[PDB]
This record gives structure tokens, C-alpha cells and sequence, in this order.
């Protein structure tokens, strides 16, 4: 004699679950296979209107990618995504794919997926807000170029920070052809960026929150230019401006919002 | 008022028509089909008492963070015991106590790890 | 590794059960307490319109009384129930009570339930045309009072053979007053039967089959008085009459079929 | 005519679409969602090879008594597969092919007794 928990029937073990929160369902799903399957029962999670890895527990524990892909693939009204810091894979990325009414996206830190799946994925999000599709380290052009490419024109405040050899001008005027109600935009770390890019962000007549951080090669001197933006009211340009270049350019903005 | 109900192992309990009828199951043999001695194929007599007495008490009416003092006394068995109540509380169909029990599993889900887990409930791991 | 089959959903196993034909599903019932309780589901039992022991290799096992009246419990629509030779208890006996519209019902060498479940039982099945209650061992006179107290009306064919000494005439007299219908009567080892109950068949105006069999008290030569029932057919009365006698009763009787 | 299906391991096969949509599922994605890319979160690479030549041979469409001579050479594979083929059946929905499997498994039990369907499918014993 041992408790037989092992046979206790697939709708029980669903109501206990039903009574688990979001991240406590998560581990359970490790305990064994017939847990594993239930916990990724569609009863559970096919609601859900907004995923955050945030809000997961998963701080000092590693998801399977798979088990991650199983549960996802059961959402498709989420609003809200955050899946920063999260390795991934295609099949996930593609999975997503499902949610075409998400607002608000975070994908910064993530990677393991194709320019292709990262495609597929804004292809589908045509009523997105706002993306934050900063540090994929994993990857290249081929991604960045898509990312201007596909991101919908909906867009409003758009992070595309970290890639330092890998985004250039021409990426930032594809960007802006298409995308004219921009509001925030961050392109910290865009080491290719020049003062020469600058008429670009003139086409954006919403821009109010422009973010230059650490783009090395511009010239401090030149970032004056950029007050011209009618509707520019922040200025993130940390450090590639002299404290006194700095004050000067502060003095001759007043209007501006500079750190 | 009073019917007649049999657990599995032959005993019969007189209990109230309205206590009797908590359970969906009962409730529907006795009035589609006018059963009087009502026989219980699954719940033997020790877990019929438990049950008659917890639909007793609650003839007159998430978290764990909601279990009703006097619940949560109740459920204060060991695991054969508790097993055994979720297991008669989903086949009489009685709600309230399928709902109770439930989230006093769950509680004991909450903070353990998957090894923790597959030691207190006996749960053998299927990925070995 | 060894293939996870304890984990396969209880979907699954149903669907596999339902391809399963009766005995068979009894078998695999004791294979495991998942396995036990789904074999048992509803949606598997739950239209039968027949059952007898007969057709199901329960010859060579022995069926847990636990676990028949489990199953039993999922019908309510059985036309045709037979249990002969079976062991039974109250708790099953009381179950069977649901299936009101029983035609056919065979619970000869049954044994282990009551002269109360007895009466329940019979007195839901109003509508009942042929019962072979005979050679219940574990019974009295309480039961087989009950059994003629309660038997319905709509009786064409009865066989209570095989109490030697709880049946007596006074109980045959009940029967008769109660059964009008009755077409097949048998009351084989009635040894408390004897000639002065033979008026008792004359008020079963449709009686053409009766079977007086091992009655040892009935004088022998009184027989003749029986081929006096106006629609008598047939006479079964074994092992007490000598052929001398025999001969001379069927003689007596020429338009009667007696073995 | 043809829709692009991706395996939880990666790969990508190029199916018809009517030989696809023999997947209720998959089906459901296609055309609720307008999926191009469909991912099936739980078969595998080798799984949905089967599945698909299985697919295949019935775009054009109990006992065992009945189980088509292709059909019954096609799960010709060891438990470890045919578990999958169930479960890969079972999510994607594809009757014919959870029919086929069914029976198969069915057919594995009849004639054995507890204990030999215990050892053939590696069951515990769950009264012991």
C-alpha cells in the first residue's frame, strides 16, 4: 500500500491544476509525463490575454524551450507578450504567430530563431503598438533588415537597441518610409549611425522621444541638429557627450529633455 | 425526507432527502429513477459517513485562501483519506466538497518542487 | 525508459477500451486502478440492452463482486439480464433495480443478496415477462414468499424450481392468484407440493407448461387429474413416476406431450 | 495546393493542403488563422514523417478484424513509436489514424491476461 496518486483520474488532476497559478503550473509540469500533458491543457490557458516572463518565477529556473512552445501555442488573444531574456526556437517564434491582435511585444534578450520566423511573427501582429525588439545578440542583417521591414505601420514606440554593426542608415530610412506615427524610438548602440542619418527622424512628425545612446561615431558637436525636430521633447544621448558640450547643447535646447 | 442510501461494502444510511440530493448523482437516481435503497458502487461506508457529514453541515449554503475553517478541519486526514474523498466527491457529483478538497491538493502542490512533489504524493517519474 | 504507457491519457484509453468487446473490457479491469475505473465508464455500458454470464469468459474466473456491480451500475436499458450461477450481494442486487423495462431476467444459482433487495428488485420490473429464479441455494421462505409476492402480472414464463422446503402450496396459491398469465410454469423439487395443490393450476387459464419434476410426495397415480387443465400441453414429472404408472398416464392423457 | 507544416524539433515538410487538413487540428489552423508556418508543438521530426505518409496513402477515403493490410505493415514499429503514433494521432486529431492505433493497442491486449498485458506494456500493479 502507497497512495495511488498515479491513477488519480485526468479530470481530477485538471481541477486540482485549475486551482494553480500561472508560474506554479509551470513547475508542475515537470513532475511527470501525465502531469506534463494535463498542465498544458487548453481549458487552462487558452484565456490568457497577456504572457510575461516578468511575472513567471522563472527567475532561477530554466524553461524547457519545448515545454515553453507548448503552452504558448494554446494562446492566441494575448495583448501583451514579454518573453525578454527567453531562448527560443522557430517552432515557437512561428507558433506565436497565432496572436494577430497582440499590442504590446517583448522580445529584447531573446533569440534562437530565423529572420524568417521573425517575419512570420510581425508579418501577422498588422495592429501591433509597441516593440521592443532590443539585443537579440543571435542575430544579423538578414533579421534587422526584416525587423524595418515587416513591423506594422501601427507602430508608436519601437526600442531596436544593441546592434552595433548590424543596423545602418538605410535600415532607419526603411524604418522610417513606413512607419510615420513613431513616437518613441530607440536606437541606442546603433554604432553605425552618424550625424548624416539625422534628416531621416525629420520625416517622423510625431517623434517625441528620440533615444541615441552610445552611438560612438556622432560627432557631439552635430546632435544640435536634432533640437529641429518640431516635435522632439526627450533626448536619451548618454555617454559620447562631454559634460561641457553637454551644458552647451542643454543651453541651446531649453525646451528639450536631455540626460 | 429521509432516503435511503448503501455504500459499496453493504452498510445503509437513512439520510435526509434534501442532504442526500448535494450530490448530483444521487439526486438524479433518486428522481429519474424512483430508487429507494440507492446503492453507492464506489463509496464504501467509511468514506459515506465523511461524506453525509460534510453535505450535513453544508445543507444550509481560487486560492486554499478560501477553505472554510471548519473545511479545512474536516480535511485534516491522511492521504489514503483524502484520495479517497476527491475520488467520492467526483463520482457523486457533490461540488462544494469536490471543490474543497481540490484546492487542499493544490496547497500541497504550492511550494514544493516537482521531486518534493513526486515524494509526498508518491508519484512515480515517468522521464526514468 | 520503458515505454511511458502509465501516463496515456484517459482519452486514449477509452478510446482504445471502446474497441474492446464485453468480457474482454471485465478482463483488463484488474489490470490497474486507472484501467479499473475507466473500463467501468459510462459511455461504454451505458446502452446495453442485454447481459448474460453466458457470453463472457467469466467460466474460468472469477468476477469481484466489487467490480460487477460497477459495471452493472452503468445500465438502466437492459431488456435481457442473465447472472446465473453468480455470486451477488445486496448492493448489487439493489442496482439492478434501475432497469425498470426488463424483459428477460436469469438469476437461477445466484446467491448472497436478500429477501429485501429480492423485492426490490422484482417490484421495479413491472413489466417483466420471464424469470428463472431457481435453485437460489441462500435462500428461505422469506425470499421465496417475496418472489411470489412480487412478481409482476405481466409473468408468462416462471421457473422456481429447487426449494425443497420453502415453497408450499399456500405459496403456489399466491402465485396463481397474483400470475393469471403464467404460460411456463416450473416448480421442479417442490417436494412440499403435493396432489391437493393441483386445484391451484386450474385457475391459470393459459397455462400449457408445467413441470412438477422430483415432487416425491405426489402420489404418483393423482397425476391424471393435471391432464384436466383445459390448455395443459406439456407435463415435466421426472424421477416419480414408474413406468408401469407412466405408461398408463400417457395413455390416459394422449394429447399430452410427458417426459 | 500546398501548406508548410514544422515538427518540435525543427524541420519543415511541404504537405498538400488536403492531405494536411486531414488533421482536424491542423486544419483548424489553416483556416481560423491564417498559419503558413504551422507548428505542431508535441510530434516530433520522425512522427510526423509517419504521419504524413499515413496521411498520404488515405487522402483518397470494430475488431482488428478490420485493419487494412497497409495500414497494419505501417505500425509494424516498436511500442516506443507506437505510443507516439497514439499520442501524435490523439493531438492532431486525425480519426482514421487514432482508429488504426486504437485497435492495434486492442488488439495487444486481447487474449492476455492482466499480469502478461502488465508486463507487455510495462503497467504497475497499482493493487501492490
Amino acid at each position: 500500500p502507497g497512495v495511488s496518486w498515479d491513477s488519480l483520474p485526468d479530470e481530477l488532476l485538471l481541477g486540482i491544476f485549475s486551482c494553480l497559478c500561472l508560474p506554479e503550473l509551470l513547475k508542475v509540469s515537470g513532475v511527470c509525463k501525465r502531469w506534463y500533458r494535463l498542465a498544458s491543457d487548453e481549458s487552462l490557458w487558452q484565456t490568457l490575454d497577456e504572457f510575461r516572463v516578468q511575472h513567471m518565477d522563472l527567475s532561477n529556473s530554466v524553461i524547457e524551450v519545448s515545454t515553453l512552445h507548448g503552452i504558448l501555442s494554446q494562446c492566441s488573444k494575448l495583448q501583451n507578450l514579454s518573453l525578454e531574456g527567453l531562448r527560443l526556437s522557430d517552432p515557437i517564434v512561428n507558433t506565436l504567430a497565432k496572436n494577430s491582435n497582440l499590442v504590446r511585444l517583448n522580445l529584447s534578450g531573446c533569440s534562437g530563431f530565423s529572420e524568417f520566423a521573425l517575419q512570420t511573427l510581425l508579418s501577422s501582429c498588422s495592429r501591433l503598438d509597441e516593440l521592443n525588439l532590443s539585443w537579440c545578440f543571435d542575430f544579423t542583417e538578414k533579421h534587422v533588415q526584416v525587423a524595418v521591414a515587416h513591423v506594422s505601420e501601427t507602430i508608436t514606440q519601437l526600442n531596436l537597441s544593441g546592434y552595433r554593426k548590424n543596423l545602418q542608415k538605410s535600415d532607419l530610412s526603411t524604418l522610417v518610409r513606413r512607419c510615420p506615427n513613431l513616437v518613441h524610438l530607440d536606437l541606442s548602440d546603433s554604432v553605425m549611425l552618424k550625424n548624416d542619418c539625422f534628416q531621416e527622424f525629420f520625416q517622423l512628425n510625431y517623434l517625441q522621444h528620440l533615444s541615441l545612446s552610445r552611438c560612438y561615431d556622432i560627432i557631439p558637436e552635430t546632435l544640435l541638429e536634432l533640437g529641429e525636430i518640431p516635435t522632439l521633447k526627450t533626448l536619451q544621448v548618454f555617454g559620447i557627450v562631454p559634460d561641457g558640450t553637454l551644458q552647451l547643447l542643454k543651453e541651446a535646447l531649453p525646451h528639450l529633455q536631455i540626460n | 425526507p429521509s432516503i435511503k442510501l448503501q455504500s459499496s461494502d453493504g452498510e445503509i444510511f437513512e439520510v435526509d432527502v434534501e442532504i442526500a440530493k448535494q450530490s448530483v448523482t444521487i439526486k438524479t437516481m433518486l428522481e429519474d429513477l424512483g430508487m429507494d435503497p440507492v446503492p453507492l458502487p464506489n463509496v464504501n461506508a467509511a468514506i459515506l459517513k465523511k461524506v453525509i457529514q460534510w453535505c450535513t453541515h453544508h445543507k444550509d449554503d481560487k486560492r486554499t485562501d478560501d477553505i472554510p475553517v471548519w473545511d479545512q478541519e474536516f480535511l485534516k486526514v491522511d492521504q489514503g483519506t483524502l484520495f479517497e474523498l476527491i475520488l467520492a466527491a467526483n463520482y457523486l457529483d457533490i461540488k462544494g466538497l469536490l471543490d474543497v478538497t481540490c484546492k487542499t491538493v493544490a496547497n500541497m502542490i504550492k511550494g514544493k518542487t516537482p521531486e518534493e512533489i513526486r515524494k509526498t504524493f508518491n508519484i512515480k517519474n515517468d522521464f526514468t
